[PDB]
């Protein structure tokens, strides 16, 4: 399915009253979660979340567990350093977050890489698109940036993001092909809800689609309409697919002037729906 | 530091048909910090076998989770999601509407 | 496949 990404997400939350931070890691290919680690789970291992990763052998699982545990300890240290940088009490819970990953084009060649870090839900430091320089949000993060420049961290990340990240994303795409390279076009339908004798709501539905990216728009007489419309956030169905709807309020009897337009990777041409039931 | 209140949608996995098995979802998103309490309710009472996804976050660093359980919709039974978070002074309840 | 062997501290 054209363009692809692999991304890892990490969250650590300090627990001042007792013990180590809660740490949760998740890995995605596109919109499919494939691995997790949770510091509160019994296994203390990186775990599979998709069937196509279960075929990786024990050296894989050992390695990925060693990395993710190491990463958890880095965040444990960071939470204490940051508390001091921001002159915060030892009483409060704080949060670190990191995301990193790579994109490839339809040609499965490297497109871009990324690495960003946040403290208490705000940007802290990020790698720039050139993968050679850093964006620091404030003077604490500026100290980090000098540290990481002295240690040539960007060069190490760059090698990974242009090399290993891409090579393993490609391995995953071809091992998980029957799902990861399948596009599920939205299953669409319109519903009608009388509000009063004089106005009605048309609701356009997109169901069971993958990937999650989609565009629903309403037109009246062939021109885009946003007034008197509502659009919900795209939401997971729980079975790996996504859902969305858009609605418009119309004068009862004029429903046929309105059209819903649905754009999605799985659709060679956009769909157009019209109330003519 | 920044505190962001959760957005909440409550919906079924499949189109609701009275008497037929399905999955009830409560999707919470847009929140910070990550500690959150979410219950699914049937006629006001807490549903016990509720599962949830692994914590992840969006481009703006806000978190999202899916909570879900197997359920059988009917004509009379009311379903809802109840959410508490540091940004809410009291738990927020969102009723399931099968048309949304 | 995660980055390794480890991330530097901030
Ligand atoms: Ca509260």
């Amino acid at each position: 399915m054209g363009s692809h990404s692999m991304r890892y997400f990490f969250t650590s939350v300090s627990r001042p009253g007792r013990g180590e931070p809660r740490f949760i890691a998740v890995g995605y290919v596109d919109d499919t979660q494939f691995v997790r680690f949770d510091s509160d789970a019994a296994s203390q291992r990186m775990e599979p979340r998709a069937p196509w990763i279960e075929q990786e052998g024990p050296e894989y699982w050992d390695g990925e567990t060693r990395k993710v545990k190491a990463h958890s300890q880095t965040h444990r240290v960071d939470l204490g350093t940051l508390r001091g940088y921001y002159n915060q009490s030892e009483a409060g819970s704080h949060t670190v977050q990191r995301m990193y990953g790579c994109d490839v084009g339809s040609d499965w060649r490297f497109l871009r890489g990324y690495h960003q870090y946040a403290y208490d839900g705000k940007d802290y430091i990020a790698l720039k698109e050139d993968l050679r320089s850093w964006t620091a949000a404030d003077m604490a993060a500026q100290t980090t940036k000098h540290k990481w420049e002295a240690a040539h961290v960007a060069e190490q990340l760059r090698a990974y993001l242009e090399g290993t990240c891409v090579e393993w994303l490609r391995r995953y795409l071809e091992n998980g092909k029957e799902t990861l390279q399948r596009t599920d076009a939205p299953k669409t339908h319109m519903t009608h809800h009388a509000v009063s004798d004089h106005e009605a709501t048309l609701r356009c539905w997109a169901l069971s689609f993958y990937p999650a990216e989609i565009t629903l728009t309403w037109q009246r007489d062939g021109e885009d309409q946003t007034q008197d419309t509502e659009l919900v956030e795209t939401r997971p169905a729980g079975d790996g697919t996504f859902q969305k709807w858009a609605a418009v309020v119309v004068p009862s009897g004029q429903e046929q002037r309105y059209t819903c337009h649905v754009q999605h990777e799985g659709l060679p041409k956009p769909l157009t729906l019209r109330w003519e039931p | 530091m920044i505190q962001r209140t959760p957005k909440i949608q409550v919906y079924s996995r499949h189109p609701a048909e009275n008497g037929k098995s399905n999955f009830l979802n409560c999707y919470v998103s847009g929140f910070h910090p990550s500690d959150i309490e979410v219950d699914l309710l049937k006629n006001g009472e807490r549903i016990e076998k509720v599962e949830h996804s692994d914590l992840s976050f969006s481009k703006d660093w806000s978190f999202y989770l899916l909570y879900y359980t197997e359920f059988t919709p009917t004509e009379k039974d009311e379903y809802a999601c109840r959410v508490n978070h540091v940004t809410l002074s009291q738990p927020k309840i969102v009723k399931w509407d099968r048309d949304m | 496949r995660q980055f390794g062997p480890d991330f530097p501290t901030i």
